């Protein structure tokens, strides 16, 4: 339930082939840009680092949890169906 | 009719029954005025 991991913009590269070794069988790969994840404090800085390094990008806007009005007294409401049956 | 302070006249509780409380509650229902209505039939309905 913590939110301390949703405060910095991340840059990541699309995944690629990941086969299994003929030996014991780890997850091999041939794409060096597989574990590269970069962190940026603002979208503009992040979107600027992409084409400056020359990388086609797509950007998804930050999802802000909308404020929700919560009242404890609603748990026991005279009329409204929000009255709970257990506590 | 004295100041019979030496007698515990509250003995009616001795000859009570299992259903006594709910019995005279039922007999007492007719005196009660209609209850308020919260609208819906249930908090879930």
């Amino acid at each position: 339930s913590g939110v301390n991991n949703t405060k910095k913009w991340k840059m990541e590269f699309d995944t690629r082939e990941r086969w299994e070794n003929p030996l014991m069988g780890w997850s091999s790969t041939a794409d060096p840009l597989s574990n590269l994840v970069l962190t940026f404090s603002t979208k503009e800085d992040a979107v600027a680092f992409a084409e400056k390094n020359g990388w086609s990008f797509d950007v998804e806007e930050r999802k802000v949890p909308k404020p929700k009005s919560k009242s404890y007294g609603a748990n026991f409401s005279w009329n409204k169906r929000t009255r709970v049956s257990t506590k | 009719e004295p100041f019979d302070n030496s007698t515990y006249r509250n003995l009616q509780h001795h000859e009570y029954s299992t259903y006594t409380f709910l019995d005279l509650n039922v007999e007492l229902s007719k005196f009660r005025m209609p209850q308020p209505s919260s609208g819906r039939q249930s908090p879930r309905h």
